[PDB]
This record gives structure tokens, C-alpha cells and sequence, in this order.
């Protein structure tokens, strides 16, 4: 005499709670995960340009440590700094290292050009055992350690003009050595000074005699600078000793390269995202990997985990 | 959820529902059967996956930015760059908490929408020929073999063929 | 609001509803009443106080930050400084702006959504032996006593016991 | 003969407004309030440990000065500068300033570790009447200033190792006369130098002969400076004047210590969130009370009131 | 839309309804015509009003800020000050996008809401006397002249005039 | 033997794409931007002060190069530094540049104070042929370059007490000679020093002796610094050679000013909100225009158009 006819959706068993305005879990027949929290623990080698630094920090490269020089006119979009990495050369700092390393990390090679400075009246190409290169004494490959010829060092002046239409990077350094016959003994005069300008910026560093702690056999050190010359602005290096004089400049780029801090392995494989774990996925628009991330990568939240709702409330009973 | 449908006067889900999400079960002389509503499903699932693509859509793509983990003390410059990260961290994480809540209520609504949206559909194909019982379900009150059912299903069900038999059955 | 019952259909709240959120007046034969609701006045109560709880969970915990107020002039970090936290304060009062109105809004729409669902759902248990007067109030076209006003409020009313006297009442 | 069933929603003579997406006020029955906006002006002294700076910036106590040695190895959670500290010994600055007070408020600690420094051929432990100490003349609790033994000031030369397993921070200084007469009394040498390194660091001062503005008597200064020691690395200090030296390391710790200036008085109370103002609740997620805060605090916003309806509209009339 | 009116059951909007947002169509023994519904209109019209005003309330006044252009590369202090910038603009722009994205889904629901609001109140006024063709129109079961459809869009039509009249017809 | 009557909405034959949360792209029939993504170009002379450096840099204005002797106590709600501006004096450098130009910018002024500072025993007013001032010699008006009278240069010791109710501003300099000779033949000392103080504060600096790249004429510098001195301080002066002293301050304001860089031109008209391209209207929350702003401006966002939906669904069709 008649019929039923009834309308329903459907449920699952066990569906998967998330949180709305109201209900800090309630459960949905189905969601997705908007927060990547995993990682492979491998940086793969595509598509960004990866220079594993190995034994070498940035700057031992761009000085050219000598166990760094492999990496002389590399390039790179992200270069990778390891925990291993260890310096082999002449004792030395570097006011305000983190700029001169995020500069150089940005402009993403370490391209050089040898330029063909004249030093008249003194020594070049001074070296150390604390710097071997081969069996030998031997120094940093882009720098030229300067001192007395005969008996006296000069009072060095020298210009060198940028007639190109890129900047250029020169990384200059100033001797301390430890002691009074140390000083005089290279440089002649008690107290030297290094000057190095350009039309619109100077630096004149003192050398600062005395003891340092050891290291490498040495207690003395040398302080590493940078200028860097625009287009048609001009070089000019002024000492009357002390200098460790620039053998040329760097080019500087300006482009997507960058610096990481990471021990993880580097593998043949393809991903966007890179983070000092490993390179993770960027399909989901959160990531609880890593606050530092290169490349396209979801954004850090401090969640491990949040569930997008893809389908209705589940109630299957 | 806000219209009832859901979790309210259907009194639960059909787990032997597989093939859509919202659909029809009926018991006339025939027997029983069951079909899913295929236009119902596709607009729930057309929202649900309009939204995820909304979401889920390019993330940015960032190169040399600040260090964020520091070997040395160093003070104030220092202190700036980690309260900088933490500032933007903080917020970001409120924006993925506030986005998944908003996003997980509409959610919830729509599908309770679009379920309430085939009970009156329904309903109104059926004009005095059923009764919503208030349970999801209607009584048709004439003979409605499969041939039948299936025409309100596929939406060509002509009440008028059937009203008198209905309305002596119904008063 | 979306539904169209609070401020709608139904013309007006009872500041006489004193134990209650939702609810019912009748008259019959017996007289005249009015009964609370528990099941929507306590289904809006528990979403209310869901939001509430989730809104106001977890400050966060901070310790060593910035500085934020300076005594001297300093120029470029003392700037950064400032901007920093300003731009943090503007970000956080526009999710505290957001945030209250997106709430508010819901609020009003889930209120409304309940009472809708309540008078939706007395419709369904009236059948055919009620119409609905477009008001929020049913007239029942049979003879409903106290215990009949019950058993609808507590959902075991019986359509079919009263429907023929009901039908013969609407439509003859 | 029937009856009437008529469904409704309570409501209230009076609601409260709140705004939404569409309306700027809107009534409902009720609301809550989303922004803290009043302290009872006390900071309250649990749980976090209070270390009330009373006359003493956090600065002059980890220096030493006569005045605040009573703060010597003392810890804290916060450590709270009053308007009213002042110092009262020998004229310094400190290049950084900033920097220093941030880095030591966030250890939480001043515990120092006196070590034996040699000191050979010069005379230690000056004092000046700029710096009382009780009633002679003195100077800084942890620093000792140097001068001349005989007619003569030698290279000083000397090196202390980190064969312990934390940070050491040494604070060191760098005297300035205000005349060449002076220079010469105290250190012979003309011009003196201050030489401070590690592995991997190194600072060198050249002292500044010249006059300042007189401050408790004197128109000299001395500069404060300071090297961080990690374990396995080491220290060396050499000089040929003007060095005031250090007398040992304040150990550096993490953790959850920071430094605020407030004038507000400290009470026995318990809250979690301390501001300049004084401790505020921290039941609402929103503040407006002050930027500063220390602890588990509500977010700083600009509006003095937000509204959370908790209620459905408030609709007693048509 | 959540509420299924607007393309819903109401299968179309009427480019010729040129003087009102929403409103009536009819056909009786006079002919046919059409009217705007005012207060349906002014209600959508009013909270929309409402919406935009709220958006573009106050803007922020600001004054010496940071820079965020550089000529030459230094490092440490501008890689920050850029960062700053650059976090400050993508959170901005995450704000506008969401902001537009939830307001709009709004603006549609509750137009959407809007229009089924008025077709239930019309069922509501008339009660027995219609039955509800399931496209957005209503059946009238009785004479309803012009004056009588003018009731019926002015909220004063009295069904238990026609109910007898309605009810023969129907049943 | 009835009628029919059909509720409905209406449509347009197109309408507006917008964006919700469950489409990239849904029509509607009107909707309305809310980003603006245009100027005129122009910079509108109210109803904020706008100073135009023309072929001056606000640094060069405060020292007083020639060239830039008109802006001499000017004041400004925003300076627009010009492309095209060029410095005419002595060679200088300022070391943290960008904090003295931030600090005068948003001071707001130049307003400069002449003080009677008394020199003895040096010649003053030292002019270059690199810094013309008509066809002679000449020198930064707000600088006083000092040099030896007769055969010495005596130590220079100084002070400039704070008594006024507002902080002053002092800019000062140390003059970089290029040789010893020129170092001794102005100076007589063959290493000078300048050494700036207040009660609390010191900068002190050893000039630098060199060859630098010839500028207009030059391989010489001037290296400037600054001061600040608050109501009840005071400043004091020593140096022994190569002061390039401060004839006075500047009177040091908190404000609403500030500093942009751009070429767009300035016309008559009016609006709130400034971007390096031009005025931009400040009706719209958002804009694409400039990240760079002054005054009441929407909020920059990368997006360069945003639709807010003001009316439904717009559907004239099924
Ligand atoms: C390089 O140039 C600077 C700046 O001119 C000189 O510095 C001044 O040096 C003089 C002399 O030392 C200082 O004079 C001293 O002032 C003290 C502060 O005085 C204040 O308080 C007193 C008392 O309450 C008031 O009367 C006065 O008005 C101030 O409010 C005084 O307390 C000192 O007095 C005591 O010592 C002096 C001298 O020994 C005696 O005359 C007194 O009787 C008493 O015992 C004293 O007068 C002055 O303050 C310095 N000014 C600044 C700005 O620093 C350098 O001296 C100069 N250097 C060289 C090498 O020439
Ligand atoms: C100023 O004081 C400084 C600190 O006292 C003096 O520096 C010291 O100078 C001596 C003499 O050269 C150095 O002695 C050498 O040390 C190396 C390294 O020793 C360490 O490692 C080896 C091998 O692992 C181990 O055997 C030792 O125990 C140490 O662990 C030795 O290899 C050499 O044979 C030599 O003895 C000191 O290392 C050095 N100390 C520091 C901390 O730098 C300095 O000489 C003084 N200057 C003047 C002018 O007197
Ligand atoms: C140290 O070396 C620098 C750079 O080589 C020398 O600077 C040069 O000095 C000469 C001689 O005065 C300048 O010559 C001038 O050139 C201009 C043309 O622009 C001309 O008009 C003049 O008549 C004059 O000849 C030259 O420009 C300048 N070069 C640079 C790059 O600055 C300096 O002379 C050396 N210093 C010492 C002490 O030797
Ligand atoms: C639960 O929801 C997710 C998201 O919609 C579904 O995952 C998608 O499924 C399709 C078909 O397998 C894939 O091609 C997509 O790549 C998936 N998207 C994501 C975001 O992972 C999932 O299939 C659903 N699960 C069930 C049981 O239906
Ligand atoms: C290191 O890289 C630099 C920069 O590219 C090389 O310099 C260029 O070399 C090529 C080939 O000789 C020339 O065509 C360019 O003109 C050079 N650039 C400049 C600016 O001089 C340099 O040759 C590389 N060094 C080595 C050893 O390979
Ligand atoms: C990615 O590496 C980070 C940094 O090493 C890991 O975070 C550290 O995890 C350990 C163990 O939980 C903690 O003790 C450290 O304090 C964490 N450091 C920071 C800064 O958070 C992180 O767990 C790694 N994540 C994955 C997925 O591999
Ligand atoms: C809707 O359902 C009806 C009922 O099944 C369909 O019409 C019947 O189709 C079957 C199989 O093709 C035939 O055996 C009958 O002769 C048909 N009966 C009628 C009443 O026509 C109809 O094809 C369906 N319509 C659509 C659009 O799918
Ligand atoms: C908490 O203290 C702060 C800082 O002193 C007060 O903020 C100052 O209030 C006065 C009067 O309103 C203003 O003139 C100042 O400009 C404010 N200073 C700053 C830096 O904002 C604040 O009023 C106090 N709040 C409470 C609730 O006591
Ligand atoms: C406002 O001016 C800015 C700055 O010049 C313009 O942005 C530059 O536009 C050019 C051409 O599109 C790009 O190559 C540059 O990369 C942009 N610079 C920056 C910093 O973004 C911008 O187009 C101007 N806007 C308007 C509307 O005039
Ligand atoms: C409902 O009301 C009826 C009438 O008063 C009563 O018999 C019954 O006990 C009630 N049932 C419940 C579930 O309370
Ligand atoms: C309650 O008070 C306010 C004034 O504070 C008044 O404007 C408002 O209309 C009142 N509300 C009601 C429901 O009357
Ligand atoms: C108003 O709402 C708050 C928050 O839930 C509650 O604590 C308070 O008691 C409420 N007042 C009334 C009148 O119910
Ligand atoms: C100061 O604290 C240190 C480190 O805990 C402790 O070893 C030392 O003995 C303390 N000195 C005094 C005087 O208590
Ligand atoms: C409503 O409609 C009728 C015409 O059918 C008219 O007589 C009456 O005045 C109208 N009322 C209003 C309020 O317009
Ligand atoms: C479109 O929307 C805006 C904002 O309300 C309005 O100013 C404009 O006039 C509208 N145009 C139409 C066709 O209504
Ligand atoms: C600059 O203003 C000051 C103070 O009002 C005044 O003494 C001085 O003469 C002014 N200079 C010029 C160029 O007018």
C-alpha cells in the first residue's frame, strides 16, 4: 500500500579528529595533514646548485686556506657548512665575521681575478709552517704576506682602478705579531699601519703587538678586512707595514645563493625545500622540521601536526 | 552542525554507503535497495577539494635570510634576530591554528548543508504524496515500486500521476 | 542572522524565560505554561563555551626579549627595534580585531541556528495534526492537555493517536 | 478545540554590545572581555625570583660597586632597575653598554669565581676616594687596578685556561687618565695598551689621555670591556698599562632570566605575568596594559576593550 | 550556497528585475507582473554596507619607520632589516587574502540566506492555500486577484479568507 | 481556477570574479577593490610640510656644504633627498651614516645655535679649495676647521654646558691628513687626537695618517661624528690636533618627520599618504604601490588586485 524512502550519509568505522571553532576534537569521516613534520635526513643535490663545503668554512674558502683551495672559483645557490670543518693556516679573525660571510654566501661564488699589483721595495709571498702548502711553508692562496727587502720596507702606494661594470670584493689583512723583534725584524719600522680606500670609504688599522694564546705553533694573528670597489671608483692601498695585501678581487653577484649549517648527507634526488635536517616536501603549506629552510618551503609553526577536515562528520553510531 | 541535518534528524551515518557520500534507502513491496546521490556527493567533494586547493596552493619560495642559531653570546643584535624569528613563528602558527578551525567549522556545515539541501529536495519532488517521518525518512503513501523509487532519484517523479491514490491513503 | 528565527520569524525573546534558553509557551485546555528547553539551551551553552575555551587557552610564555622603551637617541638599531614591535603589536590587534568579530558572528548564527532547530523539530513530531501559524507557534487542532504539552516537549508524543480527530478538525 | 505551542529564546532588559563582521555594535545577552586592561600596580614576588635592583643598576652590582656588593653571587629570574639607582665610584663607561646588561640579565646570575691571577711587577688593588669603601678610599669589588712597582710597569703577560665545562665571562676595563702627568705617575709608559684574547678572538684598547667632565673629583675614566671563555679554550691578557684587570669569571648560565625597569612595588602575591605596571591575570588572551612583559603573559594589543559574545541576541522588543 | 536558494532551488536570478535585489513574480487572472521585495533587499543591502565599512575603516598612520631600500651590501644589520620587511609583507598579504576569501564565502551565504528567509516567510503566510512547487514558486489554490497578490507581497493576506476555497481545490 | 506566485533575485549579464574559501574564481554581481594600485605620480605639497633637497643630501645640508647653504635652519614633516644630489666640500665619511641621517630626519630640523666656543692658541675657520664657497676657499658652514698659530698647536680643552630644557646636537669632526708632513705642518704633533664627552658618554678618535684616491683635489678626509648633550649635561672637548670642531647644536626635536628617497615631483593638491612614485589615495586598506610610505596609507600587500564581493551570486543562467 505504500513505501519508505530514506536519505542518509555515509560513515567510516574510525575517522580522525580534528579541531573547529567550538570543539577542540571532534571527528570527520577523513582529513589531511597540513603540517609536514618528517624528513628523508638527506639535502638533495637538485634542482639548487649544492657545494658541500666538507673540511671548509666559507671564509677558509675565500681566503684560500690551502686545504680549501679545491673550492677556488666554485659557485653555488646554497653552500654547506659542516661541524667538521677546521681551519689550517695562519692564526687570524675577522671583525664582524658573520657579514663578510653573509656577503659573500649571498653573492654565491668565489670567483677571482688577479690583478697585477706592483709592491715596490719589499718582499712578497711570505709564508708559514703553520700553513703548509705541499712539504713546504706556504700562506693563504689569495692573500700576499709583504715584508722588508734589504733593510728597509717603504712606504708602500699603490691604486688600482675599477674599470669594469661590476663591484669588486677585496679581502685585505693586517699583521699583530707578538713581539717588538718580530715587528721590527719583517716590517723594520717599530709600529706600521695599513690604509685602504676608495673615493667614498676608508679604513686605517693599526697592528697591535703582543701575545695571543698559541695556535698552530703561533702567537701572533692576522685581522682579515674588505672593500669593496664600485664601477669606476678606484683602489688605493697605502702601508708603511704590517699589510697582507690583496692578490686581486672577488666578482660580486647579487642572485639566490645563501649559507647553511648542516651535517646531513647530500644525495641524488630532486627537492625544493632544503632545512639543515634534510630536504622535506613542500606539498603542505606548514612544516615543523626546521625554523631555517632555502628554497620553496612550507611555513615553521611550532605544531607538530594539523588535521584539514576533507570530509563530514563521522557518525556511525 | 548549524542545519540539523548531520548528527541531528539523521539519527547516524550508513557505513554501507560506499559509493557517494549522501544517497537513498528505500523498502517497498520490491524489497530494499540503496543508491547513492551522485549530485549531492560532487558538490560536497567539488567545496571540499576547492577549499584544500585553496590551501595547500604555492608555498613561498625564500633564499638568504637571517641566522637563526647562534654558537657565540653576543647580546643585543643577537637578542633582535631571535626575537624577530620568534615574533614571526608565533604568528604564523596562530594563522595555521585559526585557518584549520575555520576552515574544519565550514567544513562541517557545508556537509550538513548539502545533506539538508537533498531531504528538501526530496520532500518537494514528493508534494502530497509523502511525510517526512523526522527521522531523514519519507512515507510514500502509494504503491512506489522500483521503477518508481528510481524516478525520484533521478528527479523525473510526477507527483500528480500518484496524488490521488496518495491523499485517500493520507486523509 | 543566517536562519532567520532569533530577530526573525520568531518576533521577539521573553524576558520571562528565566530558566532557560530555548523553550515553549502553551495553551490548552488546562491553561497557560511555559517550559525551558535543556537539550538546545545546553547544546548552545556547550558550543559557546567550546569557543570560549579554545580562545582562551595557552598565553604564551616569554622571557628574555627586546627592548622596547630607550632614554637616548641612537639611530639605525634603535629604529629597528621600534618597527620590529610595532609591527608586531599591529599584526596582533588585527587578529584580536578578526578574531572577535569572526566569533561574534558565528555566535549569533549558531544562537539562531538552535532555536530554527528546536521549532524544526517540533514540527516533525506534530505531523499532520499542527500547522505552523509563521510565527515560531504552532496551533495543534486537537484536544492537548498538560501531559499531551509534555509528551511533545519530551519528545514520545503519538501523532497517530490524535489524527484523526486532528484532520478532521484542519480540513472539514 | 485545540491548543497553541509556541516555541522562543529567552532575553534580558539590558545586553551588551559586541561587533562582528557586519556590525560595529550589535546587542547580545552576554559577553566576555578579551583584554586585560588593569594591574593592581604591584608585581607580584612568586613564582619567578625577584631581585628588587633598589639602588643598583645590574650593571654597577656585577661591577662591584661599593654600594651593591651586597647583590655579589646573588641569581634571579627578574631583575628589576629602579629609576632611583645610582653609582657611586670610579667614572666608567662601557662601549656596548646595552649589550653587556643584556647578555648577564639573561644568565640570572652575578656568581663569580675568583681566580689567581700573577700580577708580576706591579702594584695591585687601587682604590680612589671617587669609590669608598666604608671609610677609605677604594674601587670595584671585582676588578683590580694596576699601577707601577718602583719606577717601572712591565709588559704584563698572562694566561688563564677554561678546563671547566661552562662559559666564563671576564669583565675587564681600561683606564684613561685625564692628563699625560697622570699617565706617566701611574704606569710609566707613555702610552699604555690593553691586549684581551682567546683562540679565536682578540680586543686591543689604546687608552685616550684627556679630560671628561669631573665626576666625584675626577676627570678620568676607565672603559669596561668583556671576553667570553669557552671550556678548552683560554685567556691571555697582556698589557703595558692602563689595564684594570679582572680578579676572576662570573659563570654564565640559559635559561629563563631577563631584566626589567620598573618603579613598581613588590608584593607577596602569586601571577605569572609581570609588566613595568605590575602583574597582570592572565586568563585573557589580550593585554593593553604595557609592551614589557615577562612571563606567561596575554599578547599585547592596541584596543582597551575587545568583547566575546557568550550569548544569542538580545531581541526583548520586535 | 549553504542554504541552496540562490543557485539552488531557485534555479536562475532575473536580469529583469532591475529595481530590487530580490522579489516576486506572478501569474493570476489579471495577468502577470513583477515587484521588488524592499526589505530583503535592505537587509542584504544593509549588512553588506555593514561588511565594507568595517574593512575599510582607519588606516594605520605611520611615520619615521626603517629603510628598505639599500645601495650598497653590508651584511649582518640590512640582511635583518629586510627580513623584517619581507616577514611584515607576507604576513600582510596572508591577512588580505584570507580576509576577501571569508568575507566573500560570507557575502554569498548570506545573500543565499537572504532569499530563502523571504520564500519561507511566504510559505508561512500561506499556509493551506498553496503548496510549494520545489523551483521557488508557490501554487496558489484559489482566485487571487491583483489586490490579493499585493497582500501576499505587503505581509497582510488573511488565508482563512480563501481557505475554504483552497482546500476544495487541493484535496 | 488560481495563480502562481515565484519568489527570485536578481542578475546581470556579467558580473565580477571574486575569490572565497572554496574558489579560486566565483561570479558575483558587483564587487570592489581593495588595493590600490595606482598614483598620479606626484608628490602633493600638503598637508604635510614637504622640503625638496633638490641637488642636496639632508647630511650635507646639516654640515653646511656651500651648495646647500639655503637650507640653513629648515624644517621639514618629510625631506625627499633627490637622485640627483651631489656633495661639493671637503671629502668626508660619516661612520654609521645612516643613523645621523635617521636621527635629523626625524628631529625635523636644522635649527642651528651658534655658540661661543674660544679656541686659544689655533687659527680657525680652515678653508679648501675643495669646498668653493663663490670663487675662494671654503668649508662646511656648521664645522670650524682648526689649525696651529704661529709654530704649536696647544692641547685644546673645552666645555659647553647644557643649562636649556631641550637636548642639543653637536656635530664634529677629525681631520684624516694624507702625510706626516701635512699632519705636522697643520697640527705640529705628529699624532693627534680628539676625544668628545659628556657626563656619562665618550667618543674617542686617533686620526688616520694615508694616501686615499684624489677628490676634487684631496687625498685627505674628514671623518664626522656626534654628540648628543641633554638639559643638565654638558660637553667637553680635548684634543691635542686634527679637530674639525662644532660651532653650536642642533636643536633636537621629537616629532612626526622623517626622510624618502625619490624623483617624483611635488605639486599643489592634497592627500595623507606618501609613496617614493607619488601620493597615493588612503580610502583603500590595502596598496601594491610602495613598501615604502609615509603618513596615513593603506597596508603594502604583494597582491595587485583584491575584490571584496558587494553583492550574490550572480547566476542568469542555470
Ligand atoms: C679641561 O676643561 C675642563 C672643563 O672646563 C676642566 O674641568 C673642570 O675642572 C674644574 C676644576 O677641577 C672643576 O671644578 C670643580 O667643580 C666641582 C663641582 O662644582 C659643583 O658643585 C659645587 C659645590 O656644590 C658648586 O659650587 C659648583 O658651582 C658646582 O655645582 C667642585 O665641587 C670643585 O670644588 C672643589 O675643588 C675645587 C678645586 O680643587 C675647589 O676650588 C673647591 O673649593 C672645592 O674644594 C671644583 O671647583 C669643574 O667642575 C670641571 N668642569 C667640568 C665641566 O668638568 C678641566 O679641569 C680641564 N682640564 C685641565 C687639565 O685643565
Ligand atoms: C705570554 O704568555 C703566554 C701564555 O703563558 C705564553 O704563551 C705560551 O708560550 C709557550 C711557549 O711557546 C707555549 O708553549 C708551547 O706549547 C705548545 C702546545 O702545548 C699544548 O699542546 C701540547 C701538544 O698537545 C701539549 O704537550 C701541552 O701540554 C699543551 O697542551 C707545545 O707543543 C710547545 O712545546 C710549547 O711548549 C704555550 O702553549 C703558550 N701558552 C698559551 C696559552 O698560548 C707566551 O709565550 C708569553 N709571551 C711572552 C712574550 O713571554
Ligand atoms: C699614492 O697613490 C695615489 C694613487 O695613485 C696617488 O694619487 C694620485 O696623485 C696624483 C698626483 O697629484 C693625481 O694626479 C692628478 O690627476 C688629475 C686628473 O684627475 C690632474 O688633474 C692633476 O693635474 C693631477 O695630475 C692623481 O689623480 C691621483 N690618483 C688617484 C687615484 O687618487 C698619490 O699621488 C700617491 N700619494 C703619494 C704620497 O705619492
Ligand atoms: C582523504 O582526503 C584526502 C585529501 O582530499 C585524500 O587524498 C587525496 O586523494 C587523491 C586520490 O588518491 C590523491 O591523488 C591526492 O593527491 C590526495 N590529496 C592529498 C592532499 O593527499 C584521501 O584520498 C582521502 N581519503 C579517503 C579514505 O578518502
Ligand atoms: C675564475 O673566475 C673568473 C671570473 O669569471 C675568471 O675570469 C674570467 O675568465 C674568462 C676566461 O679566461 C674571461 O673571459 C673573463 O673575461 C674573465 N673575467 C674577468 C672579469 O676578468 C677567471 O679566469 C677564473 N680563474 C680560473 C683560474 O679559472
Ligand atoms: C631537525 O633538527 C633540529 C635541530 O637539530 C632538531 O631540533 C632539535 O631536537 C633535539 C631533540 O629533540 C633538541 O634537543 C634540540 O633542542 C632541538 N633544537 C631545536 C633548535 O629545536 C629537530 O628535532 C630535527 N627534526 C627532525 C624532523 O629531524
Ligand atoms: C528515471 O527513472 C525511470 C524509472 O526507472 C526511467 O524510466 C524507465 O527506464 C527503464 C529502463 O530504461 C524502462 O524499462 C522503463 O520503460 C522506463 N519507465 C518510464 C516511466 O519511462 C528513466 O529512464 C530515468 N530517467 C533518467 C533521466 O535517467
Ligand atoms: C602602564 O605604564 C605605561 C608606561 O608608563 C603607561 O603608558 C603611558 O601612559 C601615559 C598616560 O596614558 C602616556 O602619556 C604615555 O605615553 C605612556 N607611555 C608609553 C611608553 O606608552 C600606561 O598608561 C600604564 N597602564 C596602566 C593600565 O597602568
Ligand atoms: C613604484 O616605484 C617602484 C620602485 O621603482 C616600482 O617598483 C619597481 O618597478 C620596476 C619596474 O616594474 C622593477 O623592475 C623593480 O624591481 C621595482 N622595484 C622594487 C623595489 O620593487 C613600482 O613599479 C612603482 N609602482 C607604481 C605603481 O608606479
Ligand atoms: C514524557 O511526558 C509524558 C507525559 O507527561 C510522560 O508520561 C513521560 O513520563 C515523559 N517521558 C519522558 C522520557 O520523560
Ligand atoms: C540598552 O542600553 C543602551 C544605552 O546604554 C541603549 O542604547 C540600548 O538600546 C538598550 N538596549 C535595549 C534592548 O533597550
Ligand atoms: C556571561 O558569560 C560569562 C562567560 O561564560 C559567564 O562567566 C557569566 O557568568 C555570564 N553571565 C551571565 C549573565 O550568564
Ligand atoms: C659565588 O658563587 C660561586 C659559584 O657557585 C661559588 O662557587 C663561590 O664560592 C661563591 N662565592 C661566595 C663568596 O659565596
Ligand atoms: C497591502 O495590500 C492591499 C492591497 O491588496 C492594500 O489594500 C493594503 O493597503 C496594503 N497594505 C500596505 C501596508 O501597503
Ligand atoms: C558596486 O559596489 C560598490 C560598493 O558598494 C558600489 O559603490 C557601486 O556603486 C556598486 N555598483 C553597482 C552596480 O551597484
Ligand atoms: C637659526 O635659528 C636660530 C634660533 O632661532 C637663530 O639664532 C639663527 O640666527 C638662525 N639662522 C639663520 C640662518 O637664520
Amino acid at each position: 500500500p505504500g513505501a519508505t524512502l530514506c536519505l542518509g550519509h555515509h560513515a567510516v568505522p574510525n575517522g580522525t579528529l580534528v579541531k573547529t571553532i567550538t570543539d577542540d576534537q571532534i571527528e570527520v569521516t577523513n582529513a589531511t595533514e597540513l603540517v609536514q613534520s618528517s624528513s628523508t635526513g638527506k639535502i638533495c643535490n637538485n634542482p639548487h646548485r649544492i657545494l658541500d663545503g666538507i673540511d671548509c668554512t666559507l671564509i677558509d674558502a675565500l681566503l684560500g686556506d690551502p686545504h680549501c683551495d679545491v673550492f677556488q672559483n666554485e659557485t653555488w645557490d646554497l653552500f654547506v657548512e659542516r661541524s667538521k670543518a677546521f681551519s689550517n693556516c695562519y692564526p687570524y679573525d675577522v671583525p664582524d665575521y658573520a657579514s663578510l660571510r653573509s656577503l659573500v654566501a649571498s653573492s654565491g661564488t668565489l670567483e677571482f681575478i688577479t690583478e697585477g699589483f706592483t709592491w715596490t721595495g719589499v718582499t712578497q709571498n711570505g709564508g708559514s709552517n703553520a700553513c703548509k702548502r705541499g712539504p713546504g711553508s706556504g700562506f693563504f692562496s689569495r692573500l700576499n704576506w709583504l715584508t722588508k727587502s734589504g733593510s728597509t720596507y717603504p712606504v708602500l702606494n699603490v691604486t688600482m682602478p675599477n674599470n669594469d661594470n661590476f663591484d669588486k670584493l677585496y679581502i685585505w689583512g693586517v699583521h699583530h705579531p707578538s713581539t717588538n723583534q718580530e715587528q721590527t725584524s719583517l716590517y723594520v719600522q717599530a709600529s706600521g699601519r695599513v690604509t685602504v680606500s676608495t673615493r667614498r670609504s676608508q679604513q686605517t688599522i693599526i697592528p697591535n703587538i703582543g701575545s695571543r694564546p698559541w695556535v698552530r705553533g703561533l702567537s701572533s694573528r692576522i685581522s682579515i678586512y674588505w672593500t669593496i670597489v664600485k664601477p669606476g671608483d678606484v683602489l688605493v692601498i697605502n702601508s708603511n707595514g704590517n699589510l697582507i695585501a690583496p692578490r686581486g678581487y672577488f666578482k660580486m653577484r647579487t642572485g639566490k645563493s645563501s649559507i647553511m649549517r648542516s651535517d646531513a648527507p647530500i644525495d641524488t634526488c630532486i627537492s625544493e625545500c632544503i632545512t639543515p635536517n634534510g630536504s622535506i616536501p613542500n606539498d603542505k603549506p606548514f612544516q615543523n622540521v626546521n625554523k631555517i629552510t632555502y628554497g620553496a618551503c612550507p611555513k615553521y609553526v611550532k605544531q607538530n601536526t594539523l588535521k584539514l577536515a576533507t570530509g563530514m562528520r563521522n557518525v556511525p553510531e | 552542525g548549524l542545519f540539523g541535518a548531520i548528527a541531528g534528524f539523521i539519527e547516524n551515518g550508513w557505513e554501507g554507503m560506499i559509493d557517494g557520500w549522501y544517497g537513498f534507502r528505500h523498502q517497498n513491496s520490491e524489497g530494499t535497495g540503496q543508491a547513492a546521490d551522485l549530485k549531492s556527493t560532487q558538490a560536497a567533494i567539488d567545496q571540499i577539494n576547492g577549499k584544500l586547493n585553496r590551501v595547500i596552493e604555492k608555498t613561498n619560495e625564500k633564499f638568504h635570510q637571517i641566522e637563526k642559531e647562534f654558537s657565540e653570546v653576543e647580546g643585543r643584535i643577537q637578542d633582535l634576530e631571535k626575537y624577530v624569528e620568534d615574533t614571526k613563528i608565533d604568528l604564523w602558527s596562530y594563522n595555521a591554528e585559526l585557518l584549520v578551525a575555520l576552515e574544519n567549522q565550514h567544513t562541517i556545515d557545508l556537509t550538513d548543508s548539502e545533506m539538508n539541501k537533498l531531504f528538501e529536495k526530496t520532500g518537494r519532488q514528493l508534494r502530497e504524496n509523502a511525510e517526512d517521518m523526522g527521522n531523514g525518512c519519507f512515507k510514500i503513501y502509494h504503491k512506489c515500486d522500483n521503477a518508481c523509487i528510481e524516478s525520484i532519484r533521478n528527479g523525473t517523479y510526477d507527483h500528480d500521476v500518484y496524488r490521488d491514490e496518495a491523499l485517500n491513503n493520507r486523509f
